[PDB]
RNA sequence: GAAGACAUUGUCAGGUGGGGAGUUUGGCUGGGGCGGCACAUCUGUUAAACGAUAACGCAGAUGUCCUAAGGGGGGCUCAUGGAGAACAGAAAUCUCCAGUAGAACAAAAGGGUAAAAGCCCCCUUGAUUUUGAUUUUCAGUGUGAAUACAAACCAUGAAAGUGUGGCCUAUCGAUCCUUUAGUCCCUCGGAAUUUGAGGCUAGAGGUGCCAGAAAAGUUACCACAGGGAUAACUGGCUUGUGGCAGUCAAGCGUUCAUAGCGACAUUGCUUUUUGAUUCUUCGAUGUCGGCUCUUCCUAUCAUACCGAAGCAGAAUUCGGUAAG
RNA sequence: UGACAUUGUGAAGAGACAUAGAGGGCUACCUUUAUAGUUUCU
RNA sequence: GUGAUUUCUGCCCAGUGCUCUGAAUGUCAAAGUGAAGAAAUUCAACCAAGCGCGGGUAAACGGCGGGAGUAACUAUGACUC
RNA sequence: AACUGGCGAUGCGGGAUGAACCGAACGUAGAGUUAAGGUGCCGGAAUACACGCUCAUCAGACACCACAAAAGGUGUUAGUU
RNA sequence: UCGAAUUUGGGUAUAGGGGCGAAAGACUAAUCGAACCAUCUAGUAGCUGGUUCCUGCCGAAGUUUCCCUCAGGAUAGCAGAAGCUCGUAUCAGUUUUAUGAGGUAAAGCGAAUGAUUAGAGGUUCCGGGGUCGAAAUGACCUUGACCUAUUCUCAAACUUUA
RNA sequence: AGCGCCGUGACGCAGUGGAAGCGCGCAGGGCUCAUAACCCUGAUGUCCUCGGAUCGAAACCGAGCGGCGCUACCA
RNA sequence: GGGUCGUUAGCUCAGUUGGUAGAGCAGUUGACUUUUAAUCAAUUGGUCGCAGGUUCGAAUCCUGCACGACCCACCA
RNA sequence: AUGAAA
């Protein structure tokens, strides 16, 4: 027949996410040292819709 | 063609096929044969024919 | 909705699916469309149960 | 049709070439070797793609085969063939026709 | 940090796999499809008194069956009817007379047969080997079936004789492959032995579309080469069917077959229906109805003039010249 | 999905293969037991 | 897949699919093991998944019957087979 | 479908007209004689000879061929008893 | 239909059994049930069309058998050409004499088989019975069988004859 | 128009050449004051009609009679 | 508009394919009962819609004739 | 399990 959607979605000229509105990923801070071994401060600064 | 749907006899098991009205297919050369009975052994039906 | 070309529930003078819609989950690329994997379908009524 | 178990039947064995005492026993078609040329051609031949690449015959319509006999002589064991007409039901164990009886 | 000789990756083998690929999807045919087999065959008839002879012509049949239902020999004669014989009657078993076949011979049908080819009894496996010749279908090719001999070995019979399957007409299968029997023969090609393989002669395993491919559909999205060899429009021959008009008159009509009707029967006409055929047209005749508009036929609905009436008048029915 | 290779270093069980003894319908099993080697699942 | 809202989604897991068992003399490839043979090779056992066996599943594909008799008019048929 | 002869492949003379019917099969010409068909005029050939039938207010006119039937008529002619 | 699932420029991505599709098999440069270009390729065709000067001589077939064979081939036949061996006969789409074979036309059914019309005359140990009567293989009457000779019509799958 | 199926007691439905099955319905006895139910018993099927083959069929093959089913497309 | 089927007691239904109308419901009388109902017995009704052949002879054989019950009916 | 009308 013909390839159908999903079976294109995996090729994805079309189908891939929109990047332009976003603040990147959203991940907690790297287990360096303080992480495992204490603590460490922070400060939330501010707060953000994601698209 | 042809929708046949029949009863398997010695298991009780539908089953249903379909080709067309004027190509061939097989059948069995079944037969009934009317066996007297006697005592019965162990699982196995006993019966005896005339001769 | 689709012709079967599009789609393999795709075609006929009825929109019907025609051959059942529950996929093996060791089906090929192509012939996933539909519920794929199924261990039961319909209407379920209770629990969740879990 | 019925057959007995032994037949007065000429034997071309060197010796008899006359009218002998042969046992029968029917043919039975023996089972296929390998390594004879046809099977190995066979094999060669499907090996690999190509998919099938004989014919195999489905259009079936024969339902007897010819039964056949072998002819051993009791003096020279001299074995023989002859073959016979059609037949579905075939027997060697000849329980006989008596004409005279009931049904 | 995790995980650890598992995973992964490589190569083979088993499965699943219209997701994808390749290919096929018989023939005959009063168009094709459904149906059927007239596709391999057999009997009788068509078939026109040698032979041959068609159609989806008629009535049927075959893909099987038999160690006897084959071969020989011997003894008897069948179906049916009449007259009897307890139970026993129409039909149980026995006897006599007639009995040219009216029975039986594996089956379909047709031939054939009466000290037999039928029924019973006795003995057997000629339903065996070597291969050639001949007939039928016929290309005088093959397959199948059958005929008559030769060389052997046998059966049966007192013997002449008869016997190579069934009383005759049908009952079946090439190459390649597999397998078996015979010769225990040939070869395996640097020389040997032994397994194994390949050869010669003769059979089986099967092609029923039966001189023998290995094979499902759809397309109204459709494509191509063609076809009036082939359908659906119109026309043409035909008119069953549709319609119209006659001949006869059993009866209806108060009495009376005919004023008007006219059963049972039958002869015609028309092509306005609907079939049948396939002559023309498939390198296209634009295909139903309505609207418009002309013209023609009469088997006249009305109007003109008439005839008949179960026509008093009125109204009506039948009929003639008549398509103005 | 399985086998081999990749792929080296360790053990703790269990199942079966042959020998002998008890419970069983001249005697075939099945239930078990004790052996020197052999394979295989965890 | 179905197509706002409201109301409501009945019965059928036999078939085809999907999926979950393994407690099994079924089937069971290659590699590997044993026996025979002088070897090619043959034969036997074992045996992964799958197939077979058995559960679940219809807002999965889809499916959802006939015949009789009977009521104080007759007809009809609550009822029964 | 059978037998034969033709048409296809075949002109000429006739059937007005026509693949097949009838006559006859073909070199180029001349002279005669015929076939089948015809001789009022078209049209070459007798409006010939002879014996009768028919008047039709839808005559009839020459094979295949181009239609016409059952049933009737004090029309008319010739007959039978 | 018109403030939006709105309309639009430019850049940019997705490429042919692939893309893209608010889904029509629509769009993919006037091309879409698989674009366009070039080659394989002078693809294949049992199918259609066409197939080039003159004259002379001879001159057909649409039939047999087999073919996934029915618009085509192979084969045999029909027909040309090359001739070869001999020279009036080892011939004839013919008649006559003699001898065979056929079972169609026609004919027949008081001849077999099959079908068929109507009577009479009998046999009733005889089918149904109506009567005389207790009944009686006793008696009578009627009505279907059977028997006798008769009559009418028939047969592609009946036949003496022919 | 063409083809195929089916006809079993009163009713429904099985039925295989050696010879009819089940359930309901029906009848009789017993319990019950009576019927139902219940317990003990028994019976009824030219197997549509005719013919044929067969030693013999309901079955197997023609005829008819009846009740149904399937085809009916391309124009 | 034709092709088929049938019009049976007051109601309904077999009929017998040819010689005689049968069954049920209904009604009338009787039995039953204190009288009824139901139940049991007996009779009642029948040219079976108009003419033909006519089996000796006809409702049913079938010919037409008035009532009904089904099946068909441009065409591209 | 049911038990006609006055």
């Amino acid at each position: 027949g013909r390839v159908i959607r999903n079976q294109r979605k995996g090729a994805g000229s079309i189908f891939t996410s929109h990047t332009r509105l976003r603040q990147g990923a959203a991940k907690l801070r790297t287990l360096d040292y303080a992480e495992r071994h204490g603590y460490i401060r922070g400060i939330v600064k501010q707060i953000v819709h994601d698209s | 063609k042809v929708h046949l749907v029949a009863i398997d006899i010695f298991t009780g098991k539908k089953l249903e096929d379909l080709s067309p009205s004027t190509h061939n297919m097989e059948v069995p050369v079944v037969k009934r044969n009317e066996y007297q009975l006697l005592d019965i052994d162990d699982g196995f039906l006993s019966l005896m024919n005339m001769d | 909705a689709m012709n079967p070309v599009d789609h393999p529930h795709g075609g006929g003078n009825h929109q019907h699916i025609g051959k059942a819609s529950t996929i093996s989950r060791g089906a090929v690329s192509g012939q996933k469309a539909g519920l794929i994997a199924a261990r039961r379908t319909g209407l379920l009524r209770g629990s969740q149960k879990t | 049709v019925n057959v007995p178990k032994t037949r007065k039947t000429y034997c071309k064995g060197k010796t008899c070439r006359k009218h002998t005492q042969h046992k029968v026993t029917q043919y039975k078609a023996g089972k296929a070797s390998l390594f004879a040329q046809g099977k190995r051609r066979y094999d060669r031949k499907q090996s690999g793609f190509g998919g099938q690449t004989k014919p195999v015959f489905h259009k079936k319509a024969k339902t007897t085969k010819k039964v056949v006999l072998r002819l051993e002589c009791v003096k020279c064991k001299t074995r023989a063939q002859l073959t016979l007409k059609r037949c579905k039901h075939f027997e060697l164990g000849g329980e006989k026709k008596q004409k005279g009886q009931a049904l």
